[PDB]
């Protein structure tokens, strides 16, 4: 589950997929845009970060932070001791958001959305397993 | 307060048209179904404006019927966004209608509204929940505008 | 009534449609296929210049006159003693040839549906056209 | 060649301008349906050979239209790939050698029920072309029979 | 799961991914060698149809059937008495082939991993419903 | 003696309705008088022809719209160009309508294009004067032909 | 008057307009239209090719066929032995059918918009059309 | 047994229109007089059904108007390949108007085929005489079926 | 200039569209013999001074219109090249010189029966255009006559 | 031997071949040119008409005057008797210019040699008797 | 006739007239198809290399063969001593197939026909003899 050749794998995709500059915000856009249209009740947990305009900067902000924090969890996906001290931190931060475990499958789906209408070569099963390894961490 | 744009509005014809053309089948009745079954879910009370139409048996083919006449009105408005000086005189059109049915308040555009925002996403391909929002707002308030 | 904004609205749209060269052949042929069509006994009023045969080149000099005047006209909407002097000098080029007074309105729909067939159909104000339309014809006839 | 890159082009543009599956199912049943009854008139093929019997309401014979049609989808879209589309057509082949009552006329039959109907529904169809791939579908589902 | 509203959504995406002619047999070549990749021991299962060169056309025949098979599923999501029907038949095709349901986690993996590649939009969550759907009906 | 080529009447077709077009205001009195202006001061007894149309007082009704007149009438002959056999034609029907007015010459449509000479460099803007002088010939012969 | 200058324009720009493919199945469309838009009664002459429904394919047939006549006439109007023989036999091919000898004037007219509408009407030769088309209908109709 | 492609008829199309328009002079009856001197020449016994067309004088105009009017019957169908439902109408017509007519069998279309392979080569600039057969038969098959 | 570019491509293109090999010796000739009715009528130069004598069914005076309109032909598509057109005007009129009864004015008159046919058997031709580079071409053959 | 057949198929080539305008200009020279490579001796017969500089007006001249008179000759090849009449006059043009039969034989082959460079189809046995027939009228 | 320099002439200009791969194929065709167009009768002498369909392998690979063997006749131009031995073994080989000298006529006039329109310079003087250099070593 998520072992070092796989890791290599997602964070290859994830590079291409993400892109660079005001592609990075589209792509934060679209992630949260799906993860509404896939549970509705999501978007009022993004009251305090203008979800009323998606394409305010307000919200574009809020996604390229939890874009950005993906990407970093991304990059430490092959140091283990790294990213488990950083999704430690991620966890405690969202552990009063009263989340459950329906808020990142409907994330994850998401994710599983977005991320391979921008690739040719995409593998979501080992994008399942290094998925579920992040979200766990953060859940709690 | 929120301004259906030229984009917004050229993005939401696109992606409603490509879901309710008339060259399909079966699709207009299982989403209009689902728009007034999610409708009276969140205002039971909004059942009982429809006893005319056989509300309180929704495989009615009288009552499907409604829902079809009521949300092709919808993408009648849609269509006309292209066109807002045509797309005035319907929404005046279509507010005198409301304002002549008895119990037809504005706020229940407002639960409408909640019940496209639910069934759109699971129907419409590239669904984009902003632009209609701003949109909808546009037609759903030059017919609530009297009511 | 032709109000002041109506005849800056005719006067770009009829320019649109009229054009330049080659392209007021193409609005009066419109116009007169239009008219002939409805009014067949006006073709007779042409006998003169080759009204049985509108693609003659005779006839065509006839119609491009008709449409410099009527564009002689709308240019001038807005310099309304300059226009009554110009409509009085084609009235004075019109009686004693026994042209039917319902010639004129007939005349007035072909040319709207011409210049409407040709800029567009969607938002064209009839209200505009026909009005300032009348103005010009009024002038001209009786 | 019978059924060239230009005919069987065309076949392929218009056969999915009328079946694909962003279509409604009630709309691919109906052509399929009406694609058998051409069949049964011009073939003469008892319709109890079948799953439902014909029966246009019973959902095995409407699973069963699906599958047949399904093969010629198959088989169209594999047109401009001679080589891939010779596989496919001697995959149906043997298929139908197991099946007893099936014969070459019999295929021929509803191979060119295909081509009527897409000309019913569709007026504007390529008929000659229709006629010849149609005809190189039918001559391998049904060779040998 | 799969309701009215969803299985339109899935039709339409699957209709723009899948395409037309030759773009079929890429995609039905890019699915089995995906297939291969997540589950390296599925490769071994259709060594009855020229696997040994997946260009080949007896290959490329088997993986048309395939796609085939789940476009005629797709065409009739909506008909639920038409493809329980379709369903029951291709599952009692499948009974003696020796499967196991990780053998269908893998195709639809695989499913997920191809088909968005294929697209500008694509809702993982109503594809995994509307697929599971579909497998459980032929696995049994 | 000089030919109007195909080049010149496209340059002047373009740059004579890009001033003269009926889109525009106030323009077509402002260059016809001074156009006149000009033709009765090079040649004062051209100004007893118009007696008719009130030549006396040029800001009348009854002269303004004579100049209008006039030069709508080249207006008509210049888009003609790309059309020779409808522009003899025209020009045919204004030489007869000129040679029943008593006391117009040859001589006068040379005093007229100095007129137009003078007038338009100062109102056109990509002005081909050497284009404008071949082309208002063809034109002007063809009515002068006859008187 | 059919002079042979005029044979030589309508060759051209009957080849131009008839064309080459389904381009003829667009002129045919254009003539019946027309024709039986003006004379409503000729559509019951033609109740054995679906005359009621013209982009019927047995309608279409009739129509190319006869557009094929027309073309075949028209290619020999240089042909004047070769012409007469032609009319002849199409004379034979529409005697005891009950044709309204007013609908030859009418499908004459009709043939012309037609040919006029496809290649242009500017500088169109009324005269030399007209002139020609009668000397084909006359031979065939009587 | 062989297909006219849509490639095939494409080609015959234009090649054939490019020979046989009505924009030229003298082509027609030299082409269609000499498929027939070719028939003849190949079956004797085939002139004698065109006894009714004056067959014995071949430059008399009963005759030249015989080949032109058989010939362009052709030239009807090739132009409907890009409508085969409208060609199969034809050729049913064609067909039906020679199975009226005593003496005219199957194998004459054959003999016919044979005079349009030797004559066309020799008039056509582009000819590919391999599509010519194959769109040939598809067209003389049509109106053969029956006799 | 008198014949520009633009008008000599034009001259060119319409005189290519009704005069070319490609079109029947017939339908050459029945232009050429028109042009010279034109020219006869327009000019009063005597029929006689041709072979044939102007009938136009005597096959030298056919072959004598051939000869002049492929004359008229060769300079006409040469106007965009008056360097080549004024030395092929120039061998004309050297041969016109040594032949007697040949003026100017018949020159100009044959030279304006060619525009007034090019316009009956193609009306949208530009007359003008015509006008300019016909008389450029009348003052090459008609120079000193 | 350039029969009614043969004239309309040589009549068409001739015409897409010759072309308009400065087209026939250097078709013209590229006859002559190839005429003088297949024929040494032939440049000095045209020693009247500027041949020092075949680019000159005075040759290209004379070289539209012989193509002039072949395309005035192609357009009367189904006219017989008016081609007779006219290769009767150019005939007499010719007998005093002391030209043999090589000399029309090497004009054919450098017809042969330039006309089918500018067409995509061609039919030399056509060409080669239709040639015979201008050239022995014009040879005597 | 068909001397060291004319060779050279004729070896270029088939080089690119005749060109490679399909270009060839497309040439040989484009041969026969004149050959028939210029001479019906022969078209029968192919009845054993299935002319009935000359878009056909059989027939193209004649095709093929034919203007190959022309290849390679051409390239041995300047060898005189090999090609004679090459045309004498072909002549044993047509020895037996009842051609006359038309049959060689109208395959020149084909050569005549095709070869140039895929040339901007062609020379039917030299073509014309070296070509009567092949056929005459050929038919015998
Ligand atoms: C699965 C991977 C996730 C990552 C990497 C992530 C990361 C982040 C980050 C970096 C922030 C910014 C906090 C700050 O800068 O103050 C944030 C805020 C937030 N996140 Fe997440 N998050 C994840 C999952 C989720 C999910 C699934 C939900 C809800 C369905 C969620 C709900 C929120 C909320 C409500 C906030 C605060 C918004 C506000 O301030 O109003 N998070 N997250
Ligand atoms: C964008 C929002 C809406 C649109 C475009 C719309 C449009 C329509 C249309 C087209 C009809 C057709 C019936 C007819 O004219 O005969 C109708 C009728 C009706 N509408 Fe609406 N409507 C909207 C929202 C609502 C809401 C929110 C309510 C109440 C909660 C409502 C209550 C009714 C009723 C009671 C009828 C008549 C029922 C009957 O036919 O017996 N509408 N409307
Ligand atoms: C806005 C409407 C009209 C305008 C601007 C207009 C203008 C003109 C002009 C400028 C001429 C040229 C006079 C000349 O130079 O001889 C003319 C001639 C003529 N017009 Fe009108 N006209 C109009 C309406 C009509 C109508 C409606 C008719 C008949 C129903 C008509 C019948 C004639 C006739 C008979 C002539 C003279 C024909 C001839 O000279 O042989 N006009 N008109
Ligand atoms: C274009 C023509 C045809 C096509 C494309 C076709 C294709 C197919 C396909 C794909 C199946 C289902 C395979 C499976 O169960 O996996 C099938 C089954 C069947 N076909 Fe055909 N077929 C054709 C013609 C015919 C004809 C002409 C007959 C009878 C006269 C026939 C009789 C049957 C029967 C009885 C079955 C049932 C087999 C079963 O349920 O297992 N088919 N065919
Ligand atoms: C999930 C949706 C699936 C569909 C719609 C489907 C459909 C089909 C179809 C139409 C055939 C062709 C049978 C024939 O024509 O004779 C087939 C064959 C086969 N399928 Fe599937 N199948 C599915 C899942 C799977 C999976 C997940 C596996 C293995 C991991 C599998 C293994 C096979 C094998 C082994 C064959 C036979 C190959 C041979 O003949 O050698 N199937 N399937
Ligand atoms: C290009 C040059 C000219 C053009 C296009 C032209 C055109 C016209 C036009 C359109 C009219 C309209 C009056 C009507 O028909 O009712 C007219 C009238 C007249 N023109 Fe000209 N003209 C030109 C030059 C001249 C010149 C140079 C003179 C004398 C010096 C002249 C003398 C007159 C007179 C006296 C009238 C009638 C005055 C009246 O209406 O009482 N024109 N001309
Ligand atoms: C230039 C004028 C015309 C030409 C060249 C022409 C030619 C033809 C031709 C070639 C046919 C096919 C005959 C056959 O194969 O059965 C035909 C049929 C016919 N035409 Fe004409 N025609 C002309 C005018 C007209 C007009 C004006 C009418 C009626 C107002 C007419 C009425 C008919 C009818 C009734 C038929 C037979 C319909 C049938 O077969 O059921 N034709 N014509
Ligand atoms: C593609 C092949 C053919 C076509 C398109 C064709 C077409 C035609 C056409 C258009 C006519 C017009 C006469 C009319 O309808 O009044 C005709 C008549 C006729 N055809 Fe054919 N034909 C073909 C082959 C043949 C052959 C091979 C024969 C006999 C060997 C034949 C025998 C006749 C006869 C005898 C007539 C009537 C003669 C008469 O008018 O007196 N046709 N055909
Ligand atoms: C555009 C006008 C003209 C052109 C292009 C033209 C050109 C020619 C040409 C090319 C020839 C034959 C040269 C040859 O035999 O090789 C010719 C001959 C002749 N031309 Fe002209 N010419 C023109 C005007 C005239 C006029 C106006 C006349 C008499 C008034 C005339 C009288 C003759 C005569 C009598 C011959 C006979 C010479 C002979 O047969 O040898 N031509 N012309
Ligand atoms: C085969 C078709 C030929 C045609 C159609 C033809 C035509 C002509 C024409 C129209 C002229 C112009 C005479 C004039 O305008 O005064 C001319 C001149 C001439 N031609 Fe030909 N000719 C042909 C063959 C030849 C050949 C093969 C040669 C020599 C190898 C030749 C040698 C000459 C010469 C020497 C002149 C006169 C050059 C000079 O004036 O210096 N001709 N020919
Ligand atoms: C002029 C140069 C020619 C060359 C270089 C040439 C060369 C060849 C070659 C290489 C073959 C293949 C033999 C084999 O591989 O078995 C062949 C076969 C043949 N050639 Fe030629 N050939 C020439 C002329 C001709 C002509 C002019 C004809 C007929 C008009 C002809 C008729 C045949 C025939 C009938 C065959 C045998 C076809 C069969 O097997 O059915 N050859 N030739």
């Amino acid at each position: 589950v998520c072992n070092r050749l796989e890791q290599i794998l997602v964070k290859t995709q994830w590079a291409q997929s993400y892109g660079e500059a005001e592609n990075r915000a589209a792509f934060s856009r679209d992630l949260f845009s799906e993860l509404f249209n896939i549970q509705g009740s999501s978007r009022a947990l993004f009251s305090g970060v203008g979800v009323d305009d998606m394409n305010s900067a307000a919200f574009t902000a809020h996604c390229l932070r939890v874009t950005g924090a993906l990407n970093r969890l991304i990059s430490q996906l092959d140091q283990q001791a790294t990213i488990n001290a950083d999704l430690a931190h991620l966890a405690g931060q969202h552990a009063s958001r009263n989340l459950d475990a329906s808020n990142f499958a409907a994330m994850g789906q998401a994710v599983m959305s977005v991320v391979p209408t921008h690739l040719d070569c995409f593998n979501q099963h080992a994008w399942g397993e290094c998925y579920e390894r992040i979200a766990s961490g953060i859940s709690g | 307060s929120s301004c259906c744009s030229s984009e917004d509005r050229a993005n939401v014809m696109h992606n409603w048209d490509a879901a309710w053309s008339a060259a399909y089948s079966d699709r207009r009745v299982a989403l209009a179904q689902a728009v007034f079954a999610s409708l009276f879910s969140r205002d039971a009370a909004a059942q009982g404006l429809f006893s005319g139409v056989s509300a309180d048996n929704p495989d009615s083919a009288d009552f499907r019927a409604h829902c079809v006449r009521v949300v092709n009105g919808l993408d009648v408005a849609i269509n006309m966004l292209n066109d807002p000086a045509v797309l005035n005189e319907q929404l005046a059109h279509l507010s005198a209608q409301h304002q002549a049915r008895a119990g037809v308040a504005a706020a229940h555009f407002d639960v409408m509204a909640e019940a496209f925002a639910e069934v759109m996403p699971q129907v419409s391909s590239c669904f984009s929940s902003d632009s209609w929002n701003r949109c909808f707002a546009r037609i759903a308030n030059g017919i609530s505008a009297g009511l | 009534d032709c109000t002041s904004l109506n005849r800056l609205l005719v006067k770009r749209q009829w320019a649109e449609a009229y054009g330049e060269g080659t392209n007021r052949e193409l609005l009066g042929n419109r116009i007169w296929e239009d008219l002939f069509a409805n009014m067949p006994d006006a073709r007779g009023l042409f006998s003169r210049v080759n009204g049985n045969d509108i693609d003659s080149s005779e006839f065509q000099a006839h119609s491009l006159r008709v449409l410099g005047g009527l564009d002689m006209c709308v240019a001038s909407l807005d310099d309304v003693p300059v226009l009554n002097a110009l409509l009085a000098r084609l009235n004075s080029q019109h009686d004693s040839r026994g042209i039917p007074a319902a010639g004129y309105p007939a005349f007035v729909a072909s040319a709207i549906s011409a210049v409407r067939a040709t800029v567009g159909a969607r938002s064209f104000d009839n209200d505009a056209w026909n009005s300032c339309m009348n103005q010009i014809v009024s002038g001209i006839s009786g | 060649e019978c059924c060239s890159r230009g005919d069987a082009e065309v076949v392929i543009s218009e056969w999915d301008q009328v079946f694909n599956a962003a279509m409604a199912g009630s709309s691919e049943s109906a052509i399929g349906v009406a694609i058998f009854d051409v069949f049964f008139t011009s073939s003469g093929v008892s319709p109890s050979m079948f799953p439902g019997g014909g029966d246009s309401s019973s959902a095995e014979f409407l699973a069963q239209v699906s599958r047949v049609i399904s093969g010629a989808d198959i088989a169209i879209n594999s047109l401009t790939n001679r080589a891939t589309c010779d596989s496919l057509l001697s995959h149906l082949n043997a298929q139908h050698k197991a099946i007893s009552g099936v014969t070459g006329a019999a295929v021929t039959h509803l191979s060119e029920a295909i081509s009527s109907v897409v000309a019913q529904v569709l007026p504007s169809a390529h008929i000659d072309a229709w006629g010849y791939c149609m005809a190189y579908i039918a001559a391998g589902i049904g060779a040998g029979l």
